[PDB]
Order: structure tokens, then C-alpha cells, then sequence
């Protein structure tokens, strides 16, 4: 068929394929931390209070083990998202997504696991 | 934009392998003794498939031979044909890198993930990573 | 904080530490059996060992599977627990990520600070950068 | 062991010996603050359902009994202090943390005694 | 005293030997751009237009097969690479040579790569 | 499929039921825009020596047909087509493509007939 | 293991597993960089005759090999060591110290060489 | 071997057999000025107690004698040059090489036969 | 600077080439047999070669051991020595970092505008990047 | 996350799928006997199929009825339900219209996708378009 | 930084107290018996010990006398002595003017860090602290 | 220049080389022996020798004659030829200054690219060089 490829195409059989995570640029990464965010929300009654999404600023808001809400830092690499224990660790582009210059740590999959370590204990 | 050429005469070039191969077509053919073990695409919605085997120096880093089946349109074909030749002779970052609208335009126009005429931006990615893996690091390949 | 539950009794004296090992007492007891060359950790003072034995696929850098020893604190057999449960199917990079809120969360009433009752953070960085070694990639592990 | 600049030095045993309460500066007393909430904000059934640090403005929520926030001071007598109670005041330095010239006063004990009496009741 | 720093110190025999390409730190790579940038431009069957560069600005001219642009982009997210089909891709210097922090290695490949395929058709 | 909703979604369908797509506004019609602009273009009878579509701002230099220039209009009715053989028209959203509210009818079958024409004699 | 912490705490170990070298995130760096050329330096006063530390910039007055002087780079890349050796470097974040963008050697160890190679002849 | 031009083109045994040095692109000025200064750094070890490069501005720390600094004015004859040694002197090109407009002899001289004269006693 | 001591010092009489061969002079001299297959660089326009053999634990990716032949000058001897002192029990990449004024400050005061003094960046450079190409990876030769 | 049943117990047994088919299996049922001509929808490989029959009162184009078919997940029953509650008794554009949040919130946890489960906004949009084509407005919808 | 000496030179051998002390070794001595109690900080990682005894005028704050015990490292036996002749006649806390600091830079140069040799930083803070508890202060202690 | 020719027929018959020298056989061949003392440039690595001989009126500083000798490419024989031509007729000023491109746009589109194409470039500079020395003005020539 025709339009828009790869995704959107029907033979269903280059979907299982390697291909970049990222094509355009830093609105793609953007829009996966968000759906993080709106999946997190439920089987909480408690631990989160709401998810707000306001100009420059992001906040999930977790009062169950306290919390940071991060922000734009500026240029050298942006946002921290690095949680108390190790503290504060600033985040660039690696390859297709944002990878602390230090380890394979990516910002989007720290905030996941804080909120499902709330479910646990 | 200019010919091929590959303006689907007589009926010699599309598509290459199929029309070598005696037999044909024959709806139970199955490719062998050759395989793949590297890059493979294909979107049957059109009936273009594409399969690339590269071959690596691991010391050296140069590509010595890459090898493009093409089972699509004839036009397809002489994209798959310049970008081989192209990364051969040439190192491994050569072989990286690589959109997406270098073939688009070698067919002719620049647009990006041509529906069922180019998998061969696809194709090349996906052997490189499959040689990542061979290369004895995962650190790169995420 | 919730409850694991763990009993911690009885003719243990303390806690889960007696069942593992085996020979008990005897005051001549070793560690033991199997091992697969990963890291191993134990702090003299806090009473606690842990030893993680990673299964790892290196044709995608997939944590295979991961099963663990715990000895000591009762949060700690959880911390152990829920991160091995975790990190299973998922690459190198995920358990890092994992290890690193597990600690923070399962000690409970954050402190931000380090602990020794959960050894993880250390017992993980150990096992990554011994998978490195092994991979044949130590540049960039330094 | 060697390193580093001052009483880090660890010959394992300088966890029981006297050491300056800072060594680099004023930031030291404010991490402290920090942290003291975030092990406080855990244990609260509805006492805290917020903690968002901005920039500079911290806010602690109580819902049950009111709030106030806590910020910095312009330059003169630098960190504002709030309370309903006793009125605003502000502070000075004495240890490098800040001063007790009216009468004995630390953010750090304030803020922590009023949010453990929320864990314990 | 010798002759005479620093590419001018080797033997003339280092072509064959391992150094150093050219690092920048932001001198080499305008030049050695400039050069690069002239050659791509000419040898097409194809009308090519003439290069234009206004100061602080660049404008890569290509056949109508496609044309992009190359530019800097100020700090984080350096030199991107707007290509009109496939947006914007970032480069930070990572080996003595531009590296895409969403690709692989080596931005000179791209350039290469896109130029012949349309000198050829 | 998993991500991302609904245009790199499909469950081998909605390109046979009537469902809205395109739009980001910015980016997406832009690049559609372009796709069709290139792919009408071929056959032309006579070359064209560039289109370069430099920053949201394009010129296309096209010594056969049309000499129309594509730029944005600032805020009111956002975008800017000229075509110079029906004059200048601006275009706002009513279909989820930009549309005349001169005419009734998008930017993009502007292309479609002086282009295509072009291929024809 | 308790305070002061994340350094500063040790439950009669300092370590016993090697630990990844953190960011926290842009004065530490600055701090551990000056700490190195000084520390190489010390006992000896042939190697570099003085050194002056204003705030911004660190000045090494040695006539005896040539100087190499080491000041922040603007944003992006940060952190610039002019060294007559083969001009200045420029200096990237990679694994939580700063790489170079030449062949990947950290600056810490080229300190560790520059200086002793001094004290030698 | 082949690419770019025009040092890098040559065979390598033309070099004593006359050639153009080029500019290359323009930036030239700044690294023939640093290979002199390398040269002005040291084979004194009694003399030069700093060189400093402070990315742009230059600095030329030289010890009791009259000292002059010279760095690069923005283009308006860009070469100053600041001593109380035999006052003033402005710079033009006239043969691909800055000429003294009041000695009419190349900077380069000056600076090897001054720097040496002291050298020798 | 001072004397290393410099050329033809000490007992030998003259360096370290003419001590060592076996046989002199004898203008028919060869170099046999083993062989690391480790960096090789020589200017005989410069009168110098220099060949490092490196013993690299892939483990950690330091340098086990280093050792060195000087062809050139008596002087040389000394760089060579004081480097794979320093290079021993330190990373790969820790090894190199060697160029012009820092060749110059080993072999006394430096006039930086040096033409060939010595081989020892080209050396080590080849070298680690040639256990880097046997390791299987040659994307840090590129 | 709530229970109208979503499993729709009991002796239903599996599921909507077999409430309605009834017959079993038969595997030559067909939909029967009359049709309006109103919107359809099926994803095979979901395992779903929706049909919503509206009746418009031509003014302002308020729904007068909807009666629904639903087969698939007990889950996606509620969308259908729901739905046809809100655009009775007033304007379809006014109570339809929502794509990804609709079928999101009421699946349960939102996925953030409308793809597959539920139809319902596919099958909504069929309907009520092809009513705008009879009725002869299709300036504003297309 | 100049020669004390170090190692056996002036007469030592070792030290400064071995040369009074007798008994030898015996590795059953102690310090014994009536003490000042003041500042006392045993490294035994580093293995050396300072104790600094401090006496006080009371009324005016100043430092009558006060010395040292030096076991470890040569060099330090110079800190020691300079800082201990400094600070009689001056206000105490005032006169000891260390963070860290100074204490570096009587060593020989300072390394811009602490030593793990110097212990008189830990022992001079205890001392003055331990001479306000006894001066009944506890405003400025805290 | 499609052609040049390229090829460069007929009677040649293998480039200029054969047609210029001569002298054959003779068993006393080499270049001999006069020589007008202008710019000669040539590698035998190339091989290729460039011999562009000017002759110069002094008086109005006019290129009288300019000459050429052509090796290696049969390519480089049309690009000397209409430089020559060019140059006479011409000042001092156009004699100088000398490109580069003139040389790659004979031949085709210019690559921006050329090693050992040609020598005629440095040829002739050599012999303006030669000309302004014997004149006596060497500061005209730096």
C-alpha cells in the first residue's frame, strides 16, 4: 500500500525489524516520557496525586517517598533526572534517546520505576 | 531524476534472482542453497523483498563485499546496485549512517521511507547491527 | 513499607541467614556451591551477603534470567526479589535503572543516603562491568 | 585512606571523632533540609500529598492544619522564614548554618518537628 | 628551530601512520568545511546553483533531487543537519570527526553519500 | 501494534475507514507538502537546477513551470502560498489541512495542477 | 554507613567494588581538575615555580618547559585545556569525566604525564 | 593521494619545488601566529614564565625586559601590537604573509630574533 | 632539562643499537625471529624507529607490560623508559597522549617547533589500536 | 478499572463474542436479515467487530436512537454503551468526536492508543460521515 | 619542603618518640596513666597517631603550651612542631587556623587535599571543642 | 572537455611520452643538453615531468613565448596548450597568480581534487620565480 511508512503501513512484518528509535528529533522522545506518565497514573490511590504538564516544567509528584520536580538545565546537557541516593546527574543524547554521560541510565525509565516500587512496597 | 535504466524491458531485469532461477515461479520455490543470516525486509504488500549479506573485516573495518537481492520493482533494483558499490572499498562508518533519501534520490526523488521501493535503508541496518552483536559489544548497539 | 512478610523466627536465631547456609552453625562453615564468575559483596558490621548470578543472551545484551542469595535484613530478600523479577527480558541498561530505585525505595522513609542492608548497588556494578570484561569490549566499560 | 580535603579520609574510625559541620558552604545545610523531607514525607496518610522544589521555593503541604512556604531572602539577612504563629522572621549566620540571636531558631528543626507530629498523629 | 608545528613535525610518512585527523578545537573545521563544501557542489549533470555564504550563515547548493542546508546550531544540539525530508539530526564531536547522537559515526559519510547519488541520477 | 497512536499504529487497517490524520500543525504538513511537491515533480520539461527549503522558508527556482514561493505567514492565517498565475491566497485549518478561506480548496492541489501540467507538454 | 554521605560512609570498608565516577554535576569536576595539577606538583617547586588561582581562571608559571593553561570552555563541550603539546583540546562528558574528542584519553591522566615528566627533566 | 586541497593533494616531493601556501580558508593568521609563539615559548629556561591562551585574547607573560602583547584586533587591520620597546607597528598582507607598514618586514622575524637575542646571554 | 645522560653514555660505548647487535656492525645485520605483531614505525630520513609491543589484560584494558626498542640516538633511550613505566597499570587510553612538546621535555627543553625527534605517538597509537582490531572491534581505530 | 462485568458472567459463557453467536460456531453464519447502511467496523486479529445504527432527526442532526452491536472484550461494551447515552438527546458533534482519550479512560488504565481493543471511534466516525454525505454537506467534512 | 631528615639522619633513626621510648617495642605498651584528655585521633589504616596536648589559660583563652606526639611519617614531625610553636601566646581558636588549610603546606607543599597522614586537623578540632565544654560554652560548641 | 583528447590519437600512439623522447634507441639516452635555466618540476613517482619555459620582454613586462613540455596523461597536453596561449599577450600580472583551477575545469567540471594531474601549475611558477631573481628583486618574490 501507500502512506506514511513504517508504522502505518499494512504488511505487518516491518515492525519486528531494527530501525532507529528516532527519526525527528527531540519531539518523539518527548512524547514517550509523557505516555510514561499517563500509564503511571493508575493503581495508585496514593503515590500519585495527579500528573501536570505546564510550560517548561514537568512534575510527578510522588508524597509516598517524597519528590523532585525537574525543569530545563541549561545548555551542556539538559535535565537531571538522576533520583537522591547518587545525586544529580545531567542527561544527553546518546543514541536516540537521552543516556547519562556516565552508564546506559535513561531518564524516562527512572521515573517508571519509582512509581512501580510505590506499588511494591 | 534521470533512467536507470530500468524502464521494465524486455522482461530480462525484473527482478534479477527470480527471473535467473529456473524454476519459476513456482509458488513452493524456496531460495537455497543460500541464506540470509544478516539483514532481511520485505513488505508483500507490494511483493518487494530485500536482503542484503555484507562481509566485514573485523580487524581492518572495511566492507568487502555486500550482495543485494532485490525481488521488487526493476527502478528499486539500481538503487540497491549504487549503494553497494558505493560502501565497498569503503570503511564501516560509510556503511553507517545511512537514510533513507540517498537511495530515494538515486531512483529519483528525495521523500523519505518510500513505500514499497525503498527497503533498502532497512535493510542495511539491520545487518550492521546483526555484525554489532559478531563485534562482541551491546553498548552501542542500544 | 509494607510487610514481606518475613517471620524471622525461629532457632534461626536471626532471620532468613540460617536456611540459605547450611552447614549450620558450624563456625567452620563456607560458601558454597555453584558460581558463575559474578560479583559477590558483604559488609563485616551490617551482617548481610548477597551474590547475584546473571544469566546474560549476547546476541541482544537480554538479562536472561537472574536469581539471587540474600543474606541478612528482611527488606533486603524483597530488594533482591522484586529487581530480579524486573530486569528479566529486559537489556543491560534496564537493570542499572531497576538497581538503583530498588535500593532507594526498599530500605522505606528515603534517607536519600546509601545503605549497607541492601547491597544491590554495589552487587550490580560489579556484575555489569564483569559482563564487560567478558564481552571483550573494556574500553568502553572505562 | 587517602583523599580528601576535610575528614573524608576514612581510617575507619572518623565516624566517632569531632569534624566541622561544613567544609564547602552554606549549600551543606541546605541538602540536609532536603533530605530531612524527603524521610519525613513517607508515613503521611493525607498529612503531605505534596512536595515540588522549583527553584528556590520549596513548598510543604498540609493540608489539615494550613501551610506555609519557605523561600530565600533577597541580600540582608538572606533566607525569609514564615510562620502564622509567631510571625516571619529571618536569619544571619553563627555555625555557617544560620544564627539563634532571636532565640534559637533553624528552618531545619522547624520544618522537621512540624511534619513528624503529622507521622505520629 | 625545526620545521615547524604541528601537523609540519612528522616525518611526512605519517599518511600511512596513526594521528589525528584534525581536531578543531574551532579553527580546522571551517577551513577543511569550505573545501569540502565546493567539491560536493560541482561535477553533477545537473544544474547546480553557486554556493552562497553569507557570513554566519552556509548554503549547500544540490540539484533539485533534494537540497539541505548545513549550519550551526548555538550550544546542545550542535550543527544540525536540516535535511527538508528527514528534519534535523544533531552532531556532537565525539572522535575527531561529528558524531550523531541519534546514529551511528562519522558525519562526512552522510554528505558523501547523498552528493553522488545525485550526481549519478 | 503498541506505539505510537495512530499514524505508526495499525492493526492492518484505518487506511479503509474514514479516520482524520496528518497534522502536528508545524511539521507534519510541511513534510507531506514535500512529498508531494518532489514526487509531482519528475519528468519535468525542463530542469530544474534547485529547490532548497532552507528554514521553514523555500525557494524554488524552476525554469519550466510555476514560480510560485512557499514561506509562513506570522500568526493570521498562518502559511503562505503565491501562486503567480491566480495571485497570493492564505490558508487556515478546516479539513486537518490547511485550506482556502479564498477558495475552499488546500495548498496542496495548488501543486497538483502546475506542476503535473508541466510533466504533460 | 550513615552520614555524611554519599562519601563519608563505610561499614568499615571504604569500598570493596568498583564504583562509577558521578557527575554532581559542574563545580566538582572544576575542583577535582585543580586538586590533580596541584597534588602532581607538591613537594617539588622545580616542576612549576608558582602557581595563581583567580576565581575563573588557574595560571601555571613555568619557564622551564612552556606553560599550559586551563580555563572553562563556554557551554557545550565545557572545560578548555590550552597545552602547546598539540594545541588546545576540547572535552566532552562520556563515562562521568571528561573524554576527548580526538581519540577519547581523559584529561586527568594527561595532568598525571605533564607534570611528573617535569619534575624528571 | 586524492582530496581536499591543497596541502593534503601534493605527492610529497614537491614541497621543496615552489608552492602556494594558501590561506586556507582565512582563519590562517591565528595558526601561523601560534606556531611562532610555540617557538617564543621555551628554549629559554631562564625566561618566558607563562603563555597564556585565553581562547580569543592572548596573553604573553615575559620576564623584566620590556614586554609587549600581541593579539588579533577585529578586522580593521587586525594585528596590535602594544610596546613600550620601539612603539607601535601596524600590519598588512602583501604577499599572502603580514608585512610591517613600518618596518616592511614579516612579525615573524621580530619575534624569533628578540626572543633569542636573549636566549643567548 | 638536563642530560638523561644523552648519546653514547654509558659502558656501552656507543648506545644501545651497537651494545645489542649481535652482529656487528656488519652491514648484512638482520632481525629475527619472534615477533608480536604489535606497532612498527621507522623513518629512516629521521634515523629513528621504534616498536612497542604492548601486553594489554583485555579483562580491564591496561597494560599489563611495555616494553620498547629504540633505533635513533642514545637520548631516545630515556623517553622510552620513563614512558612504559608510567603507561604500566594504567588504561589503554592512558597510554598514548604523547606528542612534540612533551617528546621535547623528556629529552630536555623544549623549542616546540621539533621535526622528528622521536616515533613514540605513531608507536603506541598503532599499538593499542592494534589490540583494539584483534579484540574484534575496529570502531576505535576509525 | 471497574467490573459491568467485563468478563460478563455467566453462562454467557466467553466473553460478548458468544453471547451473539449463538449460533455456534457455525461457520457459515452471515449477518442478517435487514441493514440501514450505517457504519461498520472490524479488525481481524483483535478479534472484535462493532456496528452502530443510528437514526438521526434531520434539524440539527440530534440522534433521536442508537442501538449497538458489540463483539469482543467485555471491556469494550461500556464505550458502545456509554456513548450512545450521551449523543441521544442532543447534537452527534457535540458528544462524539474524541478519538484516542475516549476509548483510553474507559478500556481502563489509558493505553493512549484507540487501536483495537475498542472500535468504537471508527466506528462512530463511519456512521456519522456517511450521514453528512446523504444529508449533502461534505464542504466541512471533507 | 626541606630535609628534617626524614628516614635516620639527625640521630633519630626512626621518629622522634621512638627515640625516647623505651620500652621497645614491646608490643605491649601503652599509654598510661594520667592524661589531659584533649584531642586524640588514631589512624590505624595509615597507621600514624598524633596527640596533641593542649594547656590553657582560662581566663584570657590563650594557649600556655602545648605538644605533640608524632608517630608515622617523618615529614609530619615538622607540621607538628611548627603549628605547636605558632598558636602559645595566641588565642585558641583563632591561633589554630586549619580546615585542612595549613597543615598541607608545613608538610613540604601542599597536595591541595588531605594528606591521610596529618591527623593534627581531627586532633586540633577535638582539642578546642573539648577546652569550650570545660570552659561551660555550649552557644559557640554548636 | 569530453575530449581532450583523453586517448590521443593517431601516430602517437601511448601519449605524448613516445612522440617527445626519443632519441631512439640510442644506447646513449638522457636528457641533454641545453636548457634555457626556467622552472622544470617533475616526480618520477608520478611520472610525470613539467617543463614550462618562459620567455619574458623585461621592458614592457609582457610574456614574449611560453612553451611547454607535457608527460604522464595525454589529458594534461590540451590544458598546457591553451594556458600558453592565454599567458602570451598577456602581462606579468596573469603570468602569476597561477591556478589551480585552470587545470581541472580543461579537463571536465573542476574536482576540487587533483593529485598529480598536473605539474604545469608549478612549472611555470618556478619559472616567474627564476626570471624575477636574475632581474634582481627576491622581496617581490617572498
Amino acid at each position: 500500500v501507500e502512506s506514511s511508512t513504517d508504522g502505518q503501513v499494512v504488511p505487518q512484518e516491518v515492525l519486528n525489524l531494527p530501525l532507529e528509535k528516532a527519526h525527528e528529533e527531540a519531539d518523539d522522545y518527548l512524547d514517550h516520557l509523557l505516555d510514561s506518565l499517563e500509564e503511571l497514573s493508575e493503581a495508585h490511590p496514593d503515590c500519585i496525586p495527579d500528573v501536570e504538564l505546564s510550560h517548561g516544567v514537568m512534575t510527578l509528584e510522588i508524597p509516598a517517598f517524597g519528590t523532585y520536580v525537574i525543569n530545563k538545565q541549561p545548555p551542556n546537557k539538559q535535565i537531571w533526572l538522576a533520583s537522591p541516593l547518587s545525586g544529580p546527574n545531567r542527561f544527553d543524547l546518546l543514541n536516540g534517546e537521552w543516556v547519562s554521560l556516565r552508564n546506559g541510565t535513561k531518564l524516562t525509565d527512572i521515573l517508571t520505576e519509582e512509581v512501580e516500587k510505590a506499588i511494591s512496597k | 531524476g534521470s533512467h536507470m535504466s530500468s524502464i521494465t524491458k524486455r522482461l530480462y531485469h525484473p527482478k534479477v534472482i527470480e527471473h535467473y532461477t529456473h524454476p519459476r515461479n513456482v509458488g513452493s520455490l524456496d531460495k537455497k542453497l543460500p541464506n540470509v543470516g544478516t539483514g532481511l525486509v520485505g513488505a508483500p504488500a507490494c511483493g518487494d523483498v530485500m536482503r542484503l549479506q555484507i562481509k566485514v573485516n573485523d580487524s581492518t573495518g572495511v566492507i568487502e563485499d555486500v550482495k543485494f537481492k532485490t525481488f521488487g520493482c526493476g527502478s528499486a533494483i539500481a538503487s540497491s546496485s549504487y549503494m553497494t558499490e558505493l560502501v565497498q572499498g569503503m570503511t564501516l562508518d560509510d556503511a553507517a549512517k545511512i537514510k533513507n533519501t540517498e537511495i530515494a534520490k538515486e531512483l529519483s526523488l528525495p521523500p523519505v521511507k518510500l513505500h514499497c521501493s525503498m527497503l533498502a535503508e532497512d535493510a542495511i541496518k539491520a545487518a550492521i547491527k546483526d555484525y554489532k552483536s559478531k563485534r562482541n559489544t551491546p553498548t552501542m548497539l542500544s
